[PDB]
RNA sequence: GAUUAGAGGUCUUGGGGCCGAAACGAUCUCAACCUAUUCUCAAACUUUAAAUGGGUAAGAAGCCCGGCUCGCUGGUGUGG
RNA sequence: CCGUGGAGCAGAAGGGCAAAAGCUCGCUUGAUCUUGAUUUUCAGUACGAAUACAGACCGUGAAAGCGGGGCCUCACGAUC
RNA sequence: GUCUACGGCCAUACCACCCUGAACGCGCCCGAUCUCGUCUGAUCUCGGAAGCUAAGCAGGGUCGGGCCUGGUUAGUACUUGGAUGGGAGACCGCCUGGGAAUACCGGGUGCUGUAGGCUU
């Protein structure tokens, strides 16, 4: 039914996002973003595996819900139904058109909109899975087979961070033994010497 | 110790009648409320138009005036007499000011003319403390501070202390 | 093809700067502008009258008359292959006195200033501006610390 | 039988070519377009 | 719950007014009309009249606008007037009259220019404009400077124009706010004029007051007891001050004493002392809590 | 202006239930709400903000003096 | 009580505006007569629109001042 | 040291709370015959001087918010000019020059003009 992804797959046009000049656009076809035990703190899931675009391209809505698909049912095969957490960190903002030959021929040739694709660059992240240390490989071999869903070339990168943070995994312990940072929901808080006294009096007492 | 004059005064007591429509009713709405503060009250237009209440834009649908000193704590001394000097915890604003409401008006020392008819009123009373008039004076205008302001407990306590009425619980 | 309003594409050229909305300082109403003084014209949005077209925005010109609240300018514009010395009059406000001027009178009194000194002396001195110099021959002393090594760093990847 | 609508490929040659020549400056500039009352002023002092 | 309107967006997207205006004591708006000189007058000042009635004061200036801030040529102060005469009552309209007239009269005696332009010797309270004198130099001229001051009729303000004006200034007006002007016939009564000038206003609130109460008396005008002025003698002392005034009119500054160099106000304390305290107050709760613990 | 996700608060309301005649009295909750965070965006968004670029100046038509005219402006042979 | 504009300013949008350009009153007809100069499209021609002046009669205000239409960007027409 | 009148630059000046203010001053404050204006002498206008720093205001404080100014981010992003450079492309590397912005971490918290006072 719709066009091959071949036919889109280069950033050509400025970003063209749904707003009140572009109207009627077609609802992206993937709407949950993160799934697995979603409801789990920071301390539990130290892993953190990427995958990480390898060229500057834009990757369909539908192909970004495909991979999470595949993801997901490969993790609960693999660690169990809340042994992970998955995230895709592309959210399709870019719509694009569709001037459609029902004959007028190139006249008025400005098309409708047809879907949603998110531009991806150089070195961004695509998908990211937070689980336990163990699961290393079963996160490393869910990715693998999760790239098969996209165009263009994709690496597997095993993050230094601590989980879904921008804290170094080999002093995250050491800081919050020391309450640098506070755990919440699924990530952390940094505390800074700068706030007034009495905050730092009812997180040290 | 206490300073002798950051004590708590009534600076203005408004009485207003919400009638709904304009005609007869709100004249002599106005007749008794003038006869009441003895001085001429004025109309307010209604700001929108609802039918649900069956009104329209600008038509005058209220009469309210405005008192201060000797008129006034007669006036409140009235009301409160009429209301037994009882009020209850919620009647009191987080500013400081309080009011209520009379459902007729004759009981307040009012001979009662069949002509005009019953008409109720709200009371409502802007505690105040010399100096407050900073905030709106003209030449240079400011705040009124934290320390000088009035809240909730101190309005309480004048209330039951110079009138010696009861703040019963709701 | 496009509009040919007077104010077409200046949303951003004749709005105000960020924080500076509001009444217009005095000083610029305190400014004495005379005949032949070079001056800059930078349109601002707040008044609206005695506005300056949007294509002399940025453009330095020279004071040939002044007027109660404003002052006529001539200020060069290059229409295609040509160059017009055109004379607009621009309310005081999107005006301002043009320090590329200042400098150099400043330069021209201070020179005469030691052409008049040193006249007496008969010694010779150095008035036009050269242009930089290439570095003259000097020693680099070492304090017995030997320089560092720098070697470029492994690549590993970040994201 | 369309055509091409605008362009501006050739023009800065041909401007260059013969060289875009700045306003011919001099002293002595003309008076038009001067407060009316300060010229009269200025007929006036040089009339006496 | 409910947003917090005095967000950190709130603070960082706000926009100060001016100083004065945050103050409230200058107005802008009508500053830039009152101060700004005509381009083709170059750098002629525009002088005026800065008029204030504070509380207990009448401040009168004159004053031309420049760059660096405005600068002030000539100043008259009304607690200046017990010097001439005026010992209470220095806020009154009377006081207004008698400190503008001073501040002209001081104006043309630095300024050389006292033989020409005396302006109404004799009060009258009518319309009255100086006119300039051929063959002498001419009469100076400025503007009214009401302030905030709202310009109703009989406000001191005017009552100082008036002062002024008949000192010898010529400053453009109408008789229409000087008090007498009545609204309905629009016309004016320069004798209730001049009794409002001359004082008798209060001549005859002090005389209202003997009719009936004596205490009620005294505590509206206790200093006038101590100082010993009657109603019937107003006039004639302020007709003395208004001749002192004329006479001398001149200034001369206070002499300087030397200061202590005593500071009232506490200093500045120094990024050391306020970190050495934020220190001990830390230690200090860690040795409270580890006990109370 | 779009936009994902969990944290902590309360009655500010609503929804499933529960003890309650009822009670913001009470139990979970789901929510909307608030406060700190968090993922991803803008040709017709922006606090910031380049590189390339667009004017103007780099003296004799300039500087420094002395003096005249003016019906303009003028406290002032003031200003121009 | 808080409230930097999150409202309003006839209309599209953008810019601008807080003792105001917004709201409410008071008085009025500078939306008037007249010669020139300049800007905008530009050929550097018209029309349209606009900007500083100048000369009279005025309005308003205590006054400085402001005003010869609408806060600015559009709302219009040769020869015979 | 500091205040008042008029200001210039318009947060290093604003916002929230707390502490202190000698003298002058600024204020709060006391009244409505006259001037003037309101439903209301609340505001405005007018006539005063019993009391008070309570408030405004001034100075200071906050591991304060903001703001201003630095470091880091960073020679990173981007970019003038060049190649018969690589790559199927998407794009990337190099040569010749210029060179940012968040997060994060420091420092600061009004200067000043004219006139007139107080600190005898
Ligand atoms: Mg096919
Ligand atoms: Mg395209
Ligand atoms: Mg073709
Ligand atoms: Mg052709
Ligand atoms: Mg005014
Ligand atoms: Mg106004
Ligand atoms: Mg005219
Ligand atoms: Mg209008
Ligand atoms: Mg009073
Ligand atoms: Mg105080
Ligand atoms: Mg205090
Ligand atoms: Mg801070
Ligand atoms: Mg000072
Ligand atoms: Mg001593």
């Amino acid at each position: 039914g719709r066009r091959p992804a071949r036919c889109y797959r280069y950033c050509k046009n400025k970003p063209y996002p749904k707003s009140r000049f572009c109207r009627g656009v077609p609802d992206a076809k993937i709407r949950i973003f993160d799934l697995g035990r979603k409801k789990a703190k920071v301390d539990e899931f130290p892993l953190c595996g990427h995958m990480v675009s390898d060229e500057y391209e834009q990757l369909s809505s539908e192909a970004l819900e495909a991979a999470r698909i595949c993801a997901n049912k490969y993790m609960v095969k693999s660690c169990g139904k809340d042994g992970f957490h998955i995230r895709v960190r592309l959210h399709p903002f870019h719509v694009i058109r569709i001037n459609k030959m029902l004959q007028t021929g190139m006249r008025g040739a400005f098309g409708k909109p047809q879907g949603t694709v998110a531009r991806v660059h150089i070195g961004q992240v695509i998908m990211s899975i937070r689980t336990k240390l163990q699961n290393k490989e079963h996160v490393v071999e869910a990715l693998r087979r999760a790239k098969f869903k996209f165009p263009g070339r994709q690496k597997i990168h095993i993050s230094k961070k601590w989980g879904f943070t921008k804290f170094n995994a080999d002093e995250f312990e050491d800081m919050v033994a020391e309450k640098r940072l506070i755990p919440d929901g699924c990530g952390v808080k940094y505390i800074p010497n700068r706030g007034p006294l009495d905050k730092w009096r009812a997180l040290h007492s | 110790k206490e300073n002798p004059m950051r004590e708590l005064r009534i600076r203005k007591l408004c009485l207003n009648i919400c009638v709904g429509e304009s005609g007869d009713r709100l004249t002599r709405a106005a007749k008794v409320l003038e006869q009441l503060t003895g001085q001429t009250p004025v109309f307010s237009k209604a700001r929108y138009t609802v039918r649900s209440f069956g009104i329209r834009r600008n038509e005058k649908i209220a009469v309210h005036c405005t008192v201060r000193g000797a008129k006034a704590e007669e006036i409140l001394e009235k009301g409160l007499k009429v209301r037994e000097y009882e009020l209850r915890k919620n009647n009191f604003s987080d500013t400081g000011n309080f009011g209520f409401g009379i459902q007729e008006h004759i009981d307040l020392g009012i001979k009662y003319d069949p002509s005009i008819g019953i008409y109720g009123l709200d009371f409502y009373v802007v505690l105040g403390r010399p100096g407050f008039s900073i905030a709106d004076k003209k030449r240079r205008t400011g705040c009124i501070g934290a320390k000088h302001r009035i809240s909730k407990e101190e309005a309480m306590r004048w209330f039951q202390q110079k009138y010696d009425g009861i703040i019963l619980p709701g | 093809t496009n509009t040919k309003g007077k104010r077409r594409g200046t949303r951003y050229m004749f709005s105000r700067p960020f924080r500076k909305h509001g009444v217009v300082p005095l000083a610029t109403y305190m400014r004495i502008y005379k005949k032949g003084d070079i001056v800059d014209i930078k349109g601002m949005g707040t008044v609206q009258k005695g506005m300056p077209h949007k294509c002399y925005h940025g453009k330095t010109g020279r004071v040939y008359n002044v007027t109660q609240h404003a002052v006529g300018i001539v200020v060069n514009k290059q229409v295609k292959g040509k160059i017009l010395a055109k004379r607009i009059n621009v309310r005081i406000e999107h005006i301002k006195h043009s320090k590329s001027r200042d400098s150099f009178l400043k330069r021209v009194k201070e020179n005469d200033q030691k052409k008049k000194e040193a006249k007496e002396k008969g010694t010779w001195v150095q008035l036009k501006r050269q242009p930089a110099p290439p570095r003259e021959a000097h020693f680099v002393r070492t304090n017995g610390k030997e320089p560092e090594l720098l070697e470029p760093i492994p690549y590993e990847f970040m994201a | 039988a369309k055509s091409k609508n605008h362009t501006t490929h050739n023009q800065s040659r041909k401007w260059h070519r013969n060289g875009i020549k700045k306003p011919r400056s001099q002293r002595y500039e003309s008076l038009k377009g001067v407060d009316p009352k300060f010229l009269r002023n200025m007929r006036f002092a040089k009339k006496h | 719950f409910v947003k917090v309107v005095k967000n950190k967006a709130y603070f960082k997207r706000y926009q100060v007014k001016f100083r004065r205006r945050r103050e409230g004591k200058t107005d802008y708006y009508a500053r830039k009309r009152l101060v700004i000189q005509d381009k083709n007058k170059y750098n002629t000042p525009k002088y005026r009249m800065i008029v204030r009635v504070t509380n207990r004061d009448i401040i009168c200036q004159i004053a031309y606008a420049r760059i660096e801030g405005d600068m002030i040529v000539c100043a008259a102060y009304a607690h200046e007037l017990p010097k001439y005469g005026v010992k209470v009552g220095l806020t009154n309209y009377a006081a207004a009259y008698c400190t503008g007239l001073l501040l002209a009269r001081r104006l043309l005696n630095r300024f050389g220019m006292d033989k020409i332009y005396e302006g109404q010797v004799e009060v009258t309270g009518d319309e009255y404009n100086v006119e300039s004198i051929d063959g002498q130099p001419g009469a100076f001229t400025c503007y009214l400077d009401a302030g905030l001051a709202r310009t109703t009729t009989g406000n001191k303000v005017f009552g100082a124009l008036k002062g002024a004006v008949d000192g010898g200034l010529s400053i453009p007006h109408s008789t229409k706010r000087f008090p007498g002007y009545d609204s309905e016939s629009k016309e004016f009564n320069a004798e209730v004029h001049r009794k409002h000038i001359m004082g008798q206003n209060v001549a005859d609130y002090m005389r209202y007051l003997m009719e009936e109460d004596e205490d009620a008396y005294k505590k509206q005008f206790s200093q006038y007891i101590k100082n010993n002025v009657t109603p019937d003698m107003m006039e004639e002392m302020y007709k003395k001050a208004h001749a002192a005034i004329r006479e001398n009119p001149v200034y001369e500054k206070k002499p300087k004493r030397e200061v202590k160099k005593k500071r009232w106000n506490r200093p500045k304390m120094s990024l050391a002392q306020k970190k050495d305290r934020v220190a001990q107050k830390k230690a200090s709760f860690l040795r409270a809590q580890e006990r109370a613990a």
